[PDB]
RNA sequence: AUUCUUCAAGGAUACCUUCCUCAAUCAAGAACCAAAGUGUGGGGAUCAAAGAUGAUUAGAGACCAUUGUAGUCCACACUGCAAACCAUGACACCCAUGAAUUGGGGAACAUCAUUUUAUUUAUCAAUUUACGUGCCUACUCAGCACGUUUCUUACUUCUUCACGCGAAAGCUUGGAGGUUACAGUCUCAGGGGGGAGUACGUUCGCAAGAGUGAAACUUAAAGA
RNA sequence: GGACAAGUCUGGUGCCAGCACCCGCGGUAAUUCCAGCUCCAAAAGCGUAUAUUAAUGCUGUUGCUGUUAAAGGGUUCGUAGU
């Protein structure tokens, strides 16, 4: 019994060989690039209570200035990923929506 | 797939020698083998000489004394 | 004369069905998607007359989305619709 | 359309052209199927679909003449799920003499015999195939003819007769449906040809 | 005490359409099984029960057992039906197979061999019909060669007024409820092939919903 | 690579005939596919058909009348006695009633039905129905 | 678990178990 | 909870209809005429259908709702829609001339009629 | 899978160049082949089979923690065992639909240069070929991208993809289709479950192993 | 009892004795054992054992299967052969 066309990851056949490896964020298991969970991150450095209490204090940011955020790209195996809550388990007949992009 | 070939008799003779001993109805026919572990030289009976009556159990299911023979 | 006969001109089927006009196939009595379409002639001022012209469709030729195409193709050939436009005055 | 004998009525006038360009009823969608693309002549630059003018008049005196050979009007059913068109199959229902649909589809209505709506008609006539999809599939298993006014990005399935025009804007349906009546009451000995007809289109618009 | 609720009951009802060949021509369902009983004389239609067997579904302390049976119907020559249907006792689905069967009624073709003397007495081409992994092929026969064939599908070739066939299987035909279907679509498909017989064109007719307009109008 | 003209025109054929088309273009032909062609116009099954010349082997293009039901090439091109038409008939053939095999004989190609008017054998081509 | 019933112990280990097997049985016939 | 389950739902939509002219806006009056119009013999029953009721004639007060179909509001809806303009809106569009696209021009010009009149490029 | 400098190759596209059946598939035979593993020299930062210590546990030769040798890296020789998978052999023909994408070419942009007819028509049309943008010397440039329409090659998708096929899950121009209406060409495997890829014999290997490969017995099911 | 034509009969035994090619029967109401009475098949014949042919498209030239049930070589080159 065959669950996915793409057997979940995103080599079709006669297109590739082999796929690099990564570490999982959560783990470090190795899995191979394609087939990982990837999610682009990005995080405010301080919640807006916070925010605000430094602003004050602050002669850079004090009048309209952004504060600084945090970039990452995560890369997850298929165990973190589900633990996690990043995605769940899907109905059939629904496993085939793909959300390109974010939101 | 096989052949089909008009002058490929050699191949489908060849081909099917090799395969005919893939079944057991065949092989044992054929073999000379299961005749020599044969208690009967491939006869439909024989006699023999009692040596000792034996009751054998019968298998799980059921429950019974079978009252057997050895000869 | 259409049909099979014994040795003598006795015809021995129980029917004959009808042949689609576009695959000139048998259409069964278990199809159940086979259509008739009755097309009104015209007299000369534009009122119909009584009489018609009849066509049958196959019936799988519907299920796959082609009838639209076999009748079109009828139609010009039976001389009802007119291929192209006229010619200016 | 062609008759018996070369008469050249039942063409398409310069009065008929001058009332399908004023309601838009030459103007289709962006999208296209594959069924669909003999009707189409030509694209402008925004992107909009041009429907060829002849073969509409053409398909549509075709669907004339097969309505008006059905003896019982009440044999033909007309079908619209869309708002825009109840109020136009009821006008025509009225003038024609056929019976109508509105709103949702029931399913089983040309299927389930025991019901005490059954119906069980010759010819069918939807405004949509796309949104008329339930009506199309049952009809496919009681042999029923099915005319349906289609746009450029129709599906094609179990049409029979389609009449390529503007599916969608309240002006471009009851012209279609208006046109439609008018000529099968021609067809018929009911009004002439020589006299423009008194019913006005602005009676089959859709009104909240 | 039958109402009918269809323009084809109505018809069948009065004294008009008084063959089953006039529905056959136009494929109009049957959703009544009284035309049946009307159109085909008494003492002919020969209806038998086939096969009657338990299925069961399992359910939160205990399963649910019914019953499937399976009818065949058919005239003396040229008409076959089978249905099958299934009830909560044996009687209540045997009753309702009866009806599937005289609803699902279809024509058989029948020919010669070699000569044409006396009457129809084989099929006239090469069928094979499917139902599941059974696939049954039936074969023309000379005359006096009977009906060679399974005792299934040889009690379902007599209720159709087939004499002589030759008859092949494959499959796993002990599932005898594809047994019997397979037999069914094989004698179907003998009015579905085009013979040089039938080349010679064909007369349009006025189907009965519209020929009696005037009298179902009503 | 391509071993037999025949075969592959004549599954080109049957191909466009169970899918109800009009028209079908044949590529390559040859004096063979030629021959089997005249036979199955001559009893009805096809039509006209054209040739169009390129310099090199030619081009078919067969009009249909959706009367052909099928029909196929047998390969490898067996010897058949004129005693064993019967056996033909009877294995590859819906009924003994209509359809013919076609034959390559000393005499030309032709039907089963003509070769045994006038008695000769040869080597099984085809068959169409 | 991503595969149907064994029917035994783990295919790996089975023959794992029969590869040490092999290994006595030559050291042994070597002795001779 | 408060949910009206059908049986009072249904028997509320069957009074309005019946006698939607002498019932108001106040459920004492409303219960008198209801008492008086029905047979069931639930008295708690009959005080939840004059309460749905009242709650009806609320809703109507302010618009239509989708399941009476009063026979005198359906006659008037059906003669204000029925209104016939003093000239039809197609004849007042070509009056005002008809703008086409080159595309549209060029289809036009290839036909048998021709560019009609009161047709202008733009 | 960083950049630059070099060496020999490969496919696709374009062509009114050349040649004239030179081809397809293949026992035997050859070359290459992940990781682990082996031999001899280098190297040794990280991680880490074996081993040590701390926990946890009824116990814990395990999962967790701190370490730690071989290995992990290079050169030259071996080995030829993978869920070496698309669990789908190679070559050839036909095959419905809509959005996309990777390389090449044509049209376009830019640069230069300066048919009859036809008054009385129509059954499968004698010309749908239309269309603009941004950057650009105070040169890897007559350049670079984008927008629009065609074509050849490649990896794909439809959740708004047709027949047909299949026990079903599903496949579908790329078939698992065109097959009881059973024949385009060649080749490799299988014949109920176990015993068993085991025993014996022989070839190859430093070893670890690899190829070839049974039976006696035992079972009414195992399996999808 | 079923395959497979013919008993929801009457006594005895009580997972014993036994039957059963296979599925299965037998622990107190046995449609299967040991018997009586009835009934069935074919008959001057009828059972049992072993071998072989058909059943068997389970050896497949006519005519099998190879994604997941047993089964496509790890990949190319390549001779005999077709
Ligand atoms: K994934
Ligand atoms: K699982
Ligand atoms: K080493
Ligand atoms: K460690
Ligand atoms: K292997
Ligand atoms: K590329
Ligand atoms: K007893
Ligand atoms: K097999
Ligand atoms: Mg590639
Ligand atoms: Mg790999
Ligand atoms: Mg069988
Ligand atoms: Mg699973
Ligand atoms: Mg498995
Ligand atoms: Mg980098
Ligand atoms: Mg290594
Ligand atoms: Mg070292
Ligand atoms: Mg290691
Ligand atoms: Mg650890
Ligand atoms: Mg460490
Ligand atoms: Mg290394
Ligand atoms: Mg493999
Ligand atoms: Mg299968
Ligand atoms: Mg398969
Ligand atoms: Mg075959
Ligand atoms: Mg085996
Ligand atoms: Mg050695
Ligand atoms: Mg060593
Ligand atoms: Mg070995
Ligand atoms: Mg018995
Ligand atoms: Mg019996
Ligand atoms: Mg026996
Ligand atoms: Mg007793
Ligand atoms: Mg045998
Ligand atoms: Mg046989
Ligand atoms: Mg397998
Ligand atoms: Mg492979
Ligand atoms: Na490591
Ligand atoms: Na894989
Ligand atoms: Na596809
Ligand atoms: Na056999």
């Amino acid at each position: 019994t065959t669950k996915r066309r793409n057997h979940g990851r995103a080599k079709p056949p006669c297109s590739r060989g082999r796929v690099r490896p990564v570490h999982c964020f959560n783990c470090s298991r190795l899995v191979p690039k394609d087939k990982s969970v990837g999610r682009f991150v990005v995080r405010r450095m301080l919640d807006q209570a916070s925010a605000r209490d430094v602003a004050e204090a602050s002669l850079i940011y004090g009048s309209g200035f952004p504060m600084p955020k945090l970039y990452m790209k995560q890369r997850y195996c298929i165990a973190c990923a589900i633990h996690s809550r990043t995605v769940r388990a899907r109905p059939v007949e629904d496993r085939k929506r793909r959300y390109t992009s974010k939101v | 797939t096989k052949t089909n070939g008009q002058h490929a008799a050699r191949k489908l003779v060849r081909l099917r020698r090799k395969n005919r001993w893939a079944d057991k109805g065949w092989k044992k026919s054929h073999t000379f083998v299961a005749q020599k572990a044969n208690p009967f030289g491939g006869s439909s009976h024989a006699k023999g000489i009692v040596l000792e009556k034996i009751g054998v159990g019968a298998k799980q299911p059921n429950s019974a004394i079978r009252k057997c023979v050895r000869v | 004369t259409i049909g099979t006969y014994n040795e003598e001109g006795v015809n021995v089927d129980l029917y004959i069905p009808r042949k689609c006009h576009a695959t000139n196939s048998l259409i069964t009595s278990f199809d159940h998607s086979a259509v008739q379409i009755a097309i009104a002639n015209v007299d000369p001022n534009g009122v119909i007359d009584g009489t018609t012209t009849t066509l049958c469709i196959a019936g799988y030729l519907r299920c796959q989305g082609e009838s639209d195409h076999a009748i079109n193709h009828l139609a010009i050939a039976k001389g009802i619709v007119r291929i192209k436009t006229g010619k200016k005055p | 359309t062609s008759v018996s004998s070369g008469a050249k009525v039942l063409r398409m006038k310069e009065s008929d052209v001058q009332k399908l360009l004023a309601m838009h009823c030459h103007l289709g969608t962006k999208n296209s199927s594959s069924a669909m693309k003999k009707y189409i002549h030509g694209r402008t630059s925004d992107g909009t679909n041009i429907i060829d003018i002849h073969m509409t008049w053409e398909k549509l005196i075709l669907a004339a003449r097969v309505i008006a050979a059905v003896e019982n009007p009440q044999d033909v059913t007309v079908c619209s799920t869309r708002l825009f068109g109840q109020r136009a199959i009821f006008k025509f229902s009225q003038l024609v003499g056929t019976s109508f649909l509105g709103g949702r589809f029931i399913p089983g209505t040309f299927t389930n015999q025991i019901q005490k709506k059954f119906m069980q008609p010759r010819v069918l006539v939807v405004t949509d195939p796309r949104t008329d999809h339930q009506a199309l599939r049952e009809a496919s298993l009681v042999n029923i003819p099915v005319i349906a006014f289609c746009d450029t990005d129709a599906p094609l399935e179990f049409v029979d007769i389609a009449i390529p025009c503007n599916n969608r804007g309240r002006h471009s349906i009851s012209m279609m449906y208006w046109l439609l009546a008018r000529e099968v009451l021609r067809l018929r000995g009911t009004i002439p040809r020589s006299v423009p007809w008194e019913v006005k289109v602005d009676l089959f618009f859709y009104r909240d | 005490e039958w109402v009918p609720c269809t323009k084809l009951g109505r018809l069948v009802k009065d004294q008009k359409i008084t063959s089953l060949e006039e529905i056959f021509l136009f494929s109009m369902p049957i959703k009544e099984h009284q035309i049946v009983d009307q159109l085909i004389r008494e003492g002919d239609l020969r209806d038998e029960m086939m096969l009657v067997f338990p299925v069961q579904k399992a359910t939160s302390a205990g399963q649910r057992t019914r019953f499937k049976a399976f009818n065949v119907v058919g005239d003396g020559n040229g008409h076959i039906g089978v249905g099958a249907r299934v009830g909560k006792e044996v009687s209540l689905a045997i009753r309702a197979s009866m009806i599937a069967a005289k609803l699902s009624i279809v024509p058989v073709r029948r020919g010669y061999w070699g000569n044409k003397i006396g009457e129809p007495h084989t099929i006239p081409i090469k069928v094979t019909g499917k139902c599941g992994s059974v696939a049954v092929r039936l074969i023309p026969a000379p005359r006096g060669a009977g009906i060679v064939a399974a005792p299934v599908p040889k009690k379902i070739l007599e209720f159709a007024g087939v004499e002589d066939v030759y008859t092949s299987s494959c499959g796993k035909t002990r599932t005898r409820g594809n047994f019997i279907m397979a037999t069914f679509y094989a004698l179907r498909k003998t009015y579905g092939f085009l013979t040089p017989d039938l080349w010679a064109e064909t007369e349009v007719s006025r189907d009965p919903t519209d020929e009696h307009s005037e009298f179902l109008s009503m | 690579t391509m071993m037999s003209v025949l075969a592959n025109a004549l599954r080109c054929i049957a191909g466009a005939e169970r899918r109800g088309k009009r028209q079908v273009l044949i590529r390559p032909s040859s004096k063979v596919v030629v021959k089997f062609l005249q036979v199955m116009q001559k009893h009805g099954y096809i039509g006209e058909f054209e040739i169009v010349d390129d310099h090199r082997a030619g081009k078919i293009v067969v009009n249909l009348n959706g009367r052909l039901n099928k029909c196929g090439a047998i390969c490898p091109r067996f010897d058949c006695t004129a005693r064993d038409f019967e056996k033909w008939v009877k294995n590859i053939l819906p009924s003994r009633q209509f359809g013919f095999v076609v034959l390559t004989t000393s005499l030309g190609i032709m039907d089963h039905e003509e070769a045994r008017a006038r008695n000769t054998g040869g080597k099984v081509l085809g068959f169409f129905y | 678990g991503t595969i149907s019933r064994p029917g035994g112990m783990r295919p790996k280990w089975h023959k794992k178990r029969i590869k040490r097997l092999k290994r006595r049985r030559r050291r042994m016939r070597q002795r001779s | 909870g408060k949910i009206r389950t059908k049986t009072v739902k249904r028997a509320s939509k069957q009074i309005v209809e019946k006698y939607f002219s002498k019932l108001n806006k106040d459920f004492y009056q409303n219960k008198r005429i209801v008492m008086d119009v029905t047979i069931a013999r639930s008295k708690k029953l009959k005080n939840k259908i004059a309460g749905y009721a009242t709650h009806i004639m609320k809703r109507l007060a302010r618009g239509p709702v989708r399941g009476i179909s009063l026979k005198l509001q359906e006659e008037e809806r059906e003669r204000r829609m029925d209104y016939v303009p003093e000239v039809s809106h197609v004849d007042q569009a070509i009056q005002d001339g008809i703008r086409v696209d080159k595309q549209t021009l060029a289809m036009l010009k290839r036909m048998e009629t021709g560019v009609p009149r009161h047709v202008l490029p733009n």
